[PDB]
DNA sequence: TCAGCGAGAGA
DNA sequence: TCTCTCGCTGAGCCTCTCGAT
RNA sequence: AUCGAGAGG
């Protein structure tokens, strides 16, 4: 489903050309860094959790933005 | 192309008058070229090498 | 992936350690071009 | 760390502070040891140490020594990479002056000083230098700019060059050069070689020269040597100069030891392989592969099978992390050396590694945008990639030995960006038109319509069924055939409810075929899209309405599940080819006869002299043509339908089930021309310049050719295939002009807010629409009053985007034409905005912002030309030529409409149309305008204006051979200017029942005769000058060449009576390597060079026409605003489109032209800087008017200009792309005399100095880069 | 080689 | 003011093999 | 790396 196609995963963002949102941040803070993934990983390689995350509605430009706020106090 | 003498035309694509230019050339085996050409002023002209 | 020397290294490090993480710099034939058109005796330059 | 490029002259002493070394005396390269020689063009001091970390003395060779100069040598230790970097100067004894300022251009040293080039030509060869070096350090700026002021085109450029100088800082005294710079050794490298011997550059040689010719005149000077000789290699070093840098241009190029020109600097920056264009704009990559492409036809839409050998390579360091990560190995040597090993844990790790990482395959000729595309990929074993045969249609890509390369994505952002932009799943929709690409061919619609066609009498015949699970049972059982025609109880979903499915049950007449087929279309859609014969057109209209009706994964379902099905029944069905499938017809000698009767007689017609060559042969080729279609029609008749079956005792027709005319029905491969030359004539062959009518070839491919027909259809074989092989280089340089002139626009903002558009109307031709005004403004914003035909009644608001329910809506009511706001009517500075532009056609939605439009509508208009030209000898070369209509017979009944005619009434009473531009338009009884012709010069109308014609009558009859001329006026007729050997000749035939004269050609006319013009004037009974219906000047009618009279002077004639007939160029074979210079010819907006005259000024109407012709797009600009510029050329590089059958929307030419048109000339200087009549880009203009407005002041008045791509794209505001472009030199050297500079704005700015390009996922990068400033 | 375009020639 | 010789610019993409400098 | 000659798409 996620795997084939990303139109669910762009219908929420509603544009296509930001994809910044689901590679830069998303992508490499579980890559690189310890954040943990919310949904389940389904043996699946990075950069497709993500992808799933904004196509059932966790992961958005303003949800990043405050949760890098939340951790920016101490 | 063997050598010899041959005449030939521009079919009129020289110059914005449309007038045949008509030319010989007398090329050798060995040696230097020779050529007879005209103008639209309707004048000989030799040209060599 | 190619005409940047330093690029290429860290690049390669980068992936062998798994972060897919790229650092450009600037590639190698714009400073060849541009030092052999300094050569031909027209100044050019990056201004900042 | 930088953010602009700046360009200018550079002074001695720059020249001398780039110096790492002292001075280059020497000349010596090399080879006294193995270490280079002291201050040789490879030297240690000059250029650095040669070893790393180590120096050539010798004394110290540590890093922790690092920074040390050297004892013995001098010199400093630092890592050899600066051997890169560093430069060095040679000291000329006499200065010599630079060949790119003097030549090459309008010299600028011959714009400093007033006299011309050959003055100081033969100054600088001595037939010096220093002389002017002191002209040129003579002038002051100023003052000769206030005298050149004084006087007042030549002064102008002198005065606007001089202010360049003035302004830019420039003095010319460094025009003539004093210090010459070297390159760096290591960018002129010595590559070591197998054999003693070193290969050596073309430079290193040149260097050499002039560095031995300056030393001569070093030595030479101090010994005092006479004047004669002095001066002589003063010459021999300006030469060397010369061949040193941008040789060949002052002629005999220096050539080394081969007869090959040597290579200069001037040569590494220009050309095919300049730095450019072959290590700036293209480079070669890592982590890639290359091999051939298989079918596989096992795979799904977005998946593609590579080689494990191909992979083990590709993926190498993923392997190498993964495997230190699991623990086998310690070090990378290690897991290198298991990776050569190919243990079975290298395989598993590989399995792991390529899971979901996407790779980019693309084909050789990378057309359009198409031709790059992600796949998801899977191992498989052997050594060939496999491809999904959907996307094929794509690549252009066939499996006759074609290959394919691969690349693979590397970091986090490219494998997003290859899944969301790039993967094939996403590419439904071409970006050219609003047609799909995925578009099942070949097997699989061989296979669907054979499911779908029905046949009378099958077996199983009459039989009702509970749905299409008992169909499949039953043809999988083998009770019934698959043809039988049955009743199905079937239940269909609809979406009519608002937001919901509902379900409707029915019993069907269907075939069985049919409902097997039903079982794999989604929920959703109508039964009566699968209750047909599903040819190529059913199925991508199938397709289309999936996607427009349920979205886009139910499309990828259901065209995965249409190639599985089509492949397997087409595998069932077991159809062949047989020589017996062939079928010839038995009319077709019979009409050959009759073509060759007529052409005989055609014939015996010029052997007597009434008619001339040209007519005789524009007469045959129309014959033949004409035999040629009437063949195919009865042979496609007889293959159609003669299938005779009997059902219950009594016979009856059906359509056949002929291998053959199912292959051709099907559009899966084939068209009507091969299978009219497999069963009728082969037809009219054409050479690769025009036609050849050498005979009818009376032959099948069936029955074979004999001699002399082969040996004329090569002609054909051959024109195709230099056709292709000749023509694609033209298409592809219009491709890439294109592409370099339209690369800047991007989109950048929302909506402007302006109102006016250009108003689209449906196009017809000839009765048939070819475009209906729904695709018009399909995915178009609407600008102002799209009101239905109901007075004061809006049927939809304003600025709105067109959907198809939209457009049904418009096409309910009958809404004539429609006003919609387009690309170059828009307000926005450097780009456009999102709703001018309107509808993407990749996605189905209004476009978003900093997509690149100008690349994708370059491309849009490139692919074409050269596809159809490498598409040429598919048809085997035959003529394509349609025979000329000669009447015109209206379609449908309806109300007859004449527009812009003038006409007379002849001796008949019919009307004699009189006018160049006559237009036939057919209206019915409401009032909507039906169809449209083109009336030529001299037709006549049967029935007059006004009256009703029913269907099938003849309009106007004329003979499309000759274009003659017409009498406005009755009288008699009196020969003028017409003198026999002068300007015209005169015969008179043995036996032919006309003596005529013929007009002589103004080529073949004497040098007195140009100043007599012929003219035929009508002129009264007594001898008098006819007088013409309210004119005050006579008839007289002005007779060109090649013109035939056959009247005699004194002669009455009636009104409306032809005199001279002027036979029409043949110009056959029309085709797309006959149209596409027509549109490089548009595109370049070049001059017609007989251009019609337009009223300059109204007082007549402005823009009105006076005398004929063609109209220039300059003129038609600058009397008509850019909106009608605009629609005439599109309608024109439509026209020449739409031959071919191409399809290709109007924006992307819209915004081509918005392209060309940038400049504009200032006509009164108002309050701003600019002065007098200048070329400036206009967009700098719109914002000083809009400033000057806000300031209270008065703003600047100017006026269009209009240039071809090449002038539009060749001057713009970056220097680095005009360079990049072609004319290296001359955009460089005006460059660094106007010290420009460059902001890096555009695409290949970016592209050429590695950073991200300002579209796409840049946009972002560069808006915030932008607010910080 | 063919096909165009700009500056310089007289007429 | 203008019609003509003469010069310089450009002319599709990717890949493979051999020899000879 | 060039030049020349083939060949494939
Ligand atoms: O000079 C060429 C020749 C060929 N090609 C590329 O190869 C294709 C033509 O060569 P193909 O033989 O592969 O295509 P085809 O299907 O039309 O020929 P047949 O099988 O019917 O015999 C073209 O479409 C182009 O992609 C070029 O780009 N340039
Ligand atoms: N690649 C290559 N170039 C060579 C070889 N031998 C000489 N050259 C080059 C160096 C010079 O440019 C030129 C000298 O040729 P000469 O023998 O005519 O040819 C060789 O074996 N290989
Ligand atoms: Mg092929
Ligand atoms: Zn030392
Ligand atoms: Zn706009």
């Amino acid at each position: 489903m996620a795997r084939v196609t990303v139109q669910d995963a762009v219908e929420k963002i509603g544009n296509r050309f930001d994809l910044v949102l689901v590679a830069a941040r998303r992508a490499r803070q579980m890559q690189v860094g310890g954040k943990d993934p919310l949904v389940p990983e389904e043996n699946d390689k990075t950069t497709v959790i993500a992808l799933r995350e904004i196509e059932e509605g966790l992961i958005n430009n303003q949800i990043l933005d405050v949760r890098e706020r939340q951790e920016q106090q101490e | 192309r063997s050598p010899g003498v041959f005449f030939d035309s521009d079919k009129g694509k020289t110059h914005s008058s449309g007038k045949v230019l008509y030319n010989a050339r007398i090329i050798p085996y060995r040696g230097s070229w020779l050529d007879f050409e005209f103008d639209p002023k309707d004048n000989l002209f030799v040209r060599i090498d | 992936k190619s005409d940047d020397v330093n690029g290429r290294t860290k690049m390669y490090k980068n992936i062998v350690d798994g972060n897919h993480q790229m650092e450009p710099g600037m590639p190698e034939s714009f400073n060849v071009l541009l030092k052999e058109i300094r050569s031909l005796g027209i100044n050019i330059e990056l201004e900042d | 760390e930088f953010d602009a490029i700046k360009i200018a002259l550079a002074s001695p002493d720059m020249i001398r502070s780039w110096s790492f070394g002292e001075v280059k005396k020497p000349e010596t390269i090399n080879y006294r040891t193995f270490k280079p020689e002291r201050d040789g063009l490879f030297c240690a001091r000059i250029f650095g140490p040669v070893k790393d970390y180590e120096c050539l003395c010798g004394k110290y060779k540590r890093l922790k020594h690092r920074g040390v100069i050297c004892e013995k040598c001098g010199v400093e230790v630092t890592q050899t990479k600066v051997r890169r970097e560093r430069m060095g100067h040679i000291e000329l004894a006499s200065p010599t002056a630079h060949i790119w300022f003097l030549k090459s251009l309008p010299s600028r040293i011959g714009l400093l000083l007033d006299m011309p080039l050959r003055d100081i030509e033969r100054v600088l060869y001595f037939e010096g230098a220093e002389a002017i070096q002191a002209l040129l350090k003579s002038m002051d700026l100023e003052q000769e700019c206030e005298q050149l002021r004084e006087e007042l085109k030549k002064l102008t450029k002198r005065i606007k060059l001089l202010e360049a100088f003035v302004q830019s800082g420039n003095k010319p005294e460094w025009m003539i050069l004093t210090v010459l710079p070297v390159l760096p050794p290591d960018l002129r490298p010595l590559v070591p070689l197998d054999g003693g011997r070193f290969a050596t550059s073309d430079l290193n040689d040149l260097y050499r020269r002039v560095i031995n010719r300056n030393n001569r005149l070093k030595r030479l000077l101090d010994l005092a040597a006479p004047d004669i000789i002095v001066r002589n290699e003063k010459r021999m070093l300006q030469e060397a100069v010369d061949a040193l840098l941008d040789n060949g241009r002052r002629g005999r190029a220096i050539t080394g030891s081969n007869k090959r020109p040597l290579k200069s600097l001037a040569d590494m920056i220009k050309g095919k392989q300049g730095r450019f264009r072959q290590n700036l704009l293209g480079k070669r990559v890592d982590y890639s592969g290359r091999s051939v492409i298989t079918v596989g036809p096992y795979l799904r839409l977005h998946q593609c099978g590579l080689p494990k050998k191909m992979a083990l390579e590709l993926f190498k360091p993923f392997i190498y992390g993964k495997l230190e990560l699991r623990g086998l190995a310690t070090t990378i040597k290690a897991a290198k050396k298991m990776v050569e090993r190919e243990e079975a844990v290298v395989w598993d790790i590989l399995d792991e590694v390529i899971r979901e990482h996407p790779v980019l395959l693309n084909r050789a000729p990378t057309l359009h945008r198409l031709g790059i595309q992600a796949f998801e990929p899977v191992l498989i074993e052997g050594k060939a990639i496999q491809l999904h045969p959907l996307v094929c249609a794509a690549y252009n890509a066939d499996f006759d030995g074609d290959q394919m390369a691969v690349h693979v994505p590397l970091t986090l952002e490219a494998q997003l960006e290859a899944r969301a932009l790039m993967m094939s799943t996403n590419n439904i929709l071409s970006p050219a038109n609003g047609e799909p690409i995925i578009v099942p061919s070949q097997d699989v619609v061989l296979g669907l319509y054979y499911m779908t066609r029905d046949c009378v009498n099958a077996k199983g015949e009459g039989m009702v069924l509970t749905g299409p699970k008992e169909a499949e049972r039953l043809y999988r059982s083998g009770l019934a055939s698959l043809h039988a025609r049955v009743k199905v109880r079937i239940t269909e979903y609809e979406k009519d409810a608002n937001g919901e499915l509902v379900a409707k049950t029915s019993l069907k007449d269907t075939t069985v075929g049919r409902a097997i087929l039903w079982m794999i279309v989604p929920k959703g859609l109508p039964y009566s899209i699968v209750n047909q014969a599903l040819g190529k057109k059913a199925i991508s209209k199938m397709l289309n309405t999936c996607y427009r009706i349920l979205g886009l994964k139910p499309t990828v379902i259901f065209a995965d599940q249409i190639m599985y099905t089509g492949f397997a029944y087409a595998a069932r069905s077991g159809a062949s080819v047989g020589i017996d499938d062939m079928v010839i017809p038995e009319k077709k000698h019979e009409i050959i006869s009759e073509a060759e009767a007529e052409v005989a007689e055609i014939q015996e017609q010029f052997q007597s002299g009434l008619v001339t060559a040209g007519e005789r042969y524009n007469k045959v080729i129309d014959i033949w043509a004409a035999a040629n279609d009437r063949v195919s029609k009865a042979m496609m008749d007889n293959l159609q339908t003669e299938t005779v079956i009997n059902r219950d005792g009594q016979e009856e027709k059906q359509v056949s089930f002929n291998s053959i005319y199912m292959m051709a029905d099907s559009g899966a491969r084939g068209s009507a021309a091969q299978i009219r030359q497999l069963a009728g004539m082969r037809g009219l062959m054409a050479k690769p310049d025009g036609s050849i009518i050498e005979t009818p070839i009376t032959a099948n491919f069936r029955e074979g050719l004999n001699v002399l027909q082969y040996f004329i259809s090569t002609h054909g074989a051959r024109k195709g295939l230099a056709d292709t092989a000749l023509k694609t280089a033209n298409s592809g340089y219009l491709t890439r002009r294109l592409v370099d002139v339209a690369q800047d626009l991007v989109v950048t903002e929302d909506d402007c807010g302006t109102h006016e558009g250009i108003m689209m109307t449906p196009v017809i031709e000839g009765g048939d629409v070819k475009e209906p005004l729904r695709d018009r403004v399909l995915g178009r914003v609407t600008a102002e009053d799209v009101l239905k035909p109901g007075t004061a009644d809006i049927l939809v608001p304003r600025n709105t985007l067109l959907h198809e329910q939209w457009c049904d809506l418009l096409e309910e009511n009958s809404v004539d034409a429609v006003k919609v706001r387009s690309v170059v009517s828009c307000d926005t500075d450097f780009g456009v905005c999102a709703h001018c532009y309107g509808r993407d056609l990749a996605r189905g939605h209004i476009i978003n912002k900093g997509e690149a439009i100008g690349v994708i509508a370059a491309q849009s208009i490139g692919e074409p030309g050269t596809q159809l030209t490498m598409r040429t000898f598919h048809i085997g070369g035959a003529a394509s030529r349609a025979a000329a209509e000669s009447s015109i017979q209206v379609k449908n009944k309806g109300s007859i409409k004449l527009s812009n005619v003038k006409s007379v009434v002849n001796s008949s009473g019919k009307l004699v149309i009189t006018s160049r531009n006559t237009e036939l338009k057919l209206i019915d009884e409401f009032g909507r305008t039906k169809e449209s012709y083109k009336v030529p010069y001299g037709a006549v109308l049967a029935k007059g204006d006004g009256e009703q014609v029913a269907g099938g009558e003849t309009v106007a009859n004329w003979d499309p051979h000759t274009m003659p001329v017409i009498t406005e006026v009755s009288g008699f007729v009196r020969f003028t200017d017409m003198i026999d050997g002068q300007t015209i000749t005169r015969q008179t035939d043995e036996l032919t029942g006309l003596s005529s004269l013929v007009v002589l050609d103004s080529a073949e006319r004497t040098a007195g005769g140009k100043d007599l013009r012929p003219a035929l004037k009508i002129v009264d009974a007594q001898g008098n000058d006819v007088l013409i219906p309210g004119t005050d000047m006579p008839a007289q009618y002005f007779l060109p060449g090649k013109a035939i009279v056959q009247l005699e002077d004194g002669v009455q004639i009636s009104s409306g009576d032809t005199l001279a007939r002027i036979p029409q160029e043949s110009g056959g074979t029309k085709d797309i390597t006959g149209g596409l210079p027509r549109v490089a010819d548009l595109f370049e907006a070049r001059r017609p060079k007989e251009p019609a005259i337009l009223a300059e000024i109204s007082g007549v109407e402005r823009g009105d026409v006076i005398s004929d012709g063609p109209e220039a797009p300059h003129d038609i600009l600058r009397l008509r605003g850019v909106h009608a510029v605009t629609r005439y050329i599109v309608n024109e590089v439509q026209d020449v489109y739409r031959l071919q059958g191409v399809k290709i929307n109007d924006k992307h030419i819209e915004v081509i032209v918005r392209q060309m048109l940038r400049k504009a000339t200032i006509v009164n200087a108002g309050s701003s800087d600019f002065l007098e009549g200048e070329q400036v880009e206009y967009s700098r203009v719109k914002i000083a008017n809009r400033e000057l407005e806000a300031n209270g002041k008065v703003g600047a008045t100017y006026s269009r200009d209009l240039l071809g791509i090449t002038k539009a794209s060749l001057a713009t505001e970056s220097f680095i792309s005009a360079a990049s472009f072609q004319e290296t030199t001359r955009v460089l050297t005006e460059a660094a005399v106007a010290g420009k500079r460059d902001e890096l704005r555009g695409l290949k700015e970016n592209v050429i100095v590695g950073r991200l390009i300002p579209a796409g996922t840049g946009y972002a990068y560069h808006q915030d880069r932008m607010r910080r400033r």
